[PDB]
RNA sequence: UCAUAGGAUAUGAGAAGGCAGACCCGGGGAACUGAAACAUCUAAGUACCCGGAGGAAGAGAAAGCAAAUGCGAUUCCCUGAGUAGCGGCGAGCGAAACGGGAUCAGCCCAAACCAAGAGGCUUGCCUCUUGGGGUUGUAGGACACUC
RNA sequence: GUGGAUCCUGAGUACGGCGGAACACGUGAAAUUCCGUCGGAAUCCGGGAGGACCAUCUCCCAAGGCUAAAUACUCCCUAGU
RNA sequence: AAGCAGAAGAUGCGGAGCCGCAGCGAAAGCGAGUCUGAAUAGGGCGCAUGAGUACGUGGUCGUAGACCCGAAACCAGGUGA
RNA sequence: GUGGGUAGGGGUGAAAUGCCAAUCGAACCUGGAGAUAGCUGGUUCUCUCCGAAAUAGCUUUAGGGCUAGCCUCAAGGUAAG
RNA sequence: UAUCCUUGGGAGUCAGACUGCGAGUGAUAAGAUCCGUAGUCGAAAGGGAAACAGCCCAGACCGCCAGCUAAGGUCCCAAAGU
RNA sequence: AGGCCCAGGCGACUGUUUAGCAAAAACACAGGUCUCUGCGAAGCCGUAAGGCGAAGUAUAGGGGCUGACGCCUGCCCGGUG
RNA sequence: GGGAUACUACCCUGGCUGUAUUGACCUUCUAACCCGCCGCCCUUAUCGGGCGGGGAGACAGUGUCAGGUGGGCAGUUUGACUGGGGCGGUCGCCUCCUAAAAGGUAACGGAGGCGCCCAAAGGUUCCCUCAGAAUGGUUGGAAAUCAUUCGCAGAGUGUAAAGGCACAAGGGAGCUUGACUGCGAGACCUACAAGUCGAGCAGGGACGAAAGUCGGGCUUAGUGAUCCGGUGGUUCCGCAUGGA
């Protein structure tokens, strides 16, 4: 509240939506892959462990 | 007195331009040759 | 009581990287025949909340 | 004076009323306040009033949750999350399921059909009390073949 | 346990209109639950839901009941802190 | 965390969950790039100039009556001819 | 005189806004309720360091509030001043 | 000469007044009002102008029975030149 | 155990009223007028049963206005009802 | 005269009768509903309640929905500046002075304007030049229209004032729609929200041979947040899936 002056969020309009279907993928970059040894198999489960 | 006019085109229907006109001075449906973005070329525009 | 966010501002601002806020522009609802094209196309683009308003606002958008 | 109302007699560790200002269900149900006024909204289904029982009450075994080599009664706690949403889209209001824990009980009818007795007869169209007759969804039970 | 000719599987009921209530949800794209008035089905080849609604697919069988424990609370009483 | 053991404790178990390490766009989505845009142009956005989490003190804020006293007044329930 | 009735979003009233238990333009008591109060009053031990403003803008705003200016503290940039 | 910028934490302030000078309004009236600019008070005690916030001189870390001085003053009250 | 007289407003009069500032020219009043109501009257209290009206019946009730008595009570239905 | 339509069986050119349904006017009764009507009984009872008679009667009342009326009643609103308030005036934007030779700077200080207009009063290309006065000339002049001379700007510049403009920004002619899309290095101003300029880049133009100009008016006014809703396009999402 700024003294009855019609506040900033009111002066600003609204933006777009969001969707119920949103597949945020688990990010991993290549530098994290160097920890595993040579010739090994990596799976999401082993990533979890 | 001046009325807003929204321009339209036959060579493609979706048009966008807003202009002004006097109903005494141009009672007739005006035409103008303009550049539509989606046709990517200059086209002839009527209004609604 | 865990503190409530403010939904009216949560529907209008986005927390970008480096902690700033992404906001839309005003004057883009229903008057367009009277404004020049230049200000309209500048107005289409987005902007960022200034420092003083951020100093006021920071609390009210604490929970992204 | 068909017969009922009503009336009379007897039998009833029957009810009422209180209570812990607590806790739970219902019925009824505000305003101040906030919105920097105010009517939508909020306060809040709060206080208060009424009725009822319990030592816990409600709820409870899917016309569910969900979208998968799927879970299998309720309830309650953490999480979901101040998220999705709702809202003079203001002020504010605001979830659920998946996951993890406490606990863990699943059952009984009505209907079909049979048996008698229960009469009206318009000979089963209905009696009413037993037992079989049974509680079921990639259907089950009556129905003909099983201890 | 098998078979499945035939019979049963909760009617003024679901549901709909109108006017309200509760669902976080203020009628809104408004499902769902209940109230009052009026209307008003289906019967296993049958019905209900999956947030308007319709087709496919999945789940389920309402309009009948009962059900302990995890739960809430202290006028009390005991022993303590 | 809840919870389970444990002197109303510590501590042990308990990875569900939470927050970062990647952003960009309303989104589908893409990715150290993304969006806008016809564009390999320009511009915006963290680039590249890699620390957060958990807990304690302190300062401040929010929701609670929130720094202490103060109304006239409103509503509900009762009590009085 | 005695015994009765009329109860406060009311009753009464040969009518004044009178009276309804010394109280009446809405009686008294309790509860909501620590109502709210942009207003007035108050706010308790010491020293050291630094040290303001009474302006602009906007406001159903004028004795109120927010931002900017002015202050303090901390970390950087360092030599821009 | 050393104070400037950026970020972050935490404020109070939105009633100002007077004296100069430059303007308004006023009757070139007001200890009037409203501006710009400078100072003081505000938030600054000490000396002077009798007493006195804004005028003049000058800034209080304490102590001394030390000196020099600014405004102002030196017959006395009352310190210093009848 | 009466002062009196002469005039003039105002109110016919006796009456009533702001307990606790105002007894008055204020209210009431008899009279007048308008209007509603055919009796499960109208009107009023109450949600409703019940009542009051009224164990009454347009010569009776309810409401509005004016206020003994004497003389009178003009014009306008454009507006509102 | 165009198809004179003379032996499918046309729609009816639209007419009516008999059959099954719907609304008002009608009269009735049981038969609902009602009776502060009467007789009997419950019952020594003016309550109600059983029978009978009667009267009304599908009306009423009552329930739900709807419209009108409705200070009888309830919650509320009724702005601010103000040389005390009320009353008067004003509230936004643009121009000048006040303004103290940068910018800024108040008052219920002093003067005006604006809530438009212009399909050309734009954009390019090309070409000019005013107002006024003197003298002649008729209708004709105080000025209508010509001719000469003087004439820095007195005239215009759509409109208020200010600034600037005759190398046009003033006037005239041709063509045309740049009064384009995507932008935008930077820069001013500013509390924020806003507002303003901008070279240059890309695509496609217009004018001109070209250089080059053009993202409206000669500059400054001619105008409003958000929410909500309408309209057009969408390579966006759309609650199991596919659509909506």
């Amino acid at each position: 509240f700024e003294g009855g002056q019609m506040p900033l969020f009111q002066r600003l309009p609204k933006r777009g939506f969001t969707n119920i279907n949103r597949k945020e993928y688990a990010v991993v970059n290549l530098d994290k892959l160097n920890g595993f040894a040579e010739g090994t198999e990596v799976t999401p489960e082993l990533l979890l462990e | 007195m001046r009325v807003n006019i929204t321009l339209a085109c036959t060579e493609c229907g979706e048009r966008n331009y807003i202009s002004k006109k006097n109903k005494r001075n141009n009672p007739d449906r005006v035409e103008f040759k303009k550049y539509c973005p989606r046709d990517k070329k200059s086209t002839l525009h009527r209004e609604t | 009581p865990k503190m409530k966010t403010h939904r009216g501002s949560a529907k209008r601002f986005k927390k970008t990287g480096s902690g700033k806020l992404k906001r839309s522009h005003a004057y883009t609802s229903h008057l367009f025949a009277n404004k020049s094209q230049k200000q309209k196309r500048k107005l289409r683009k987005s902007s960022v909340v200034s420092a003083g308003d951020f100093k006021r606002i920071k609390q009210m958008l604490a929970n992204i």
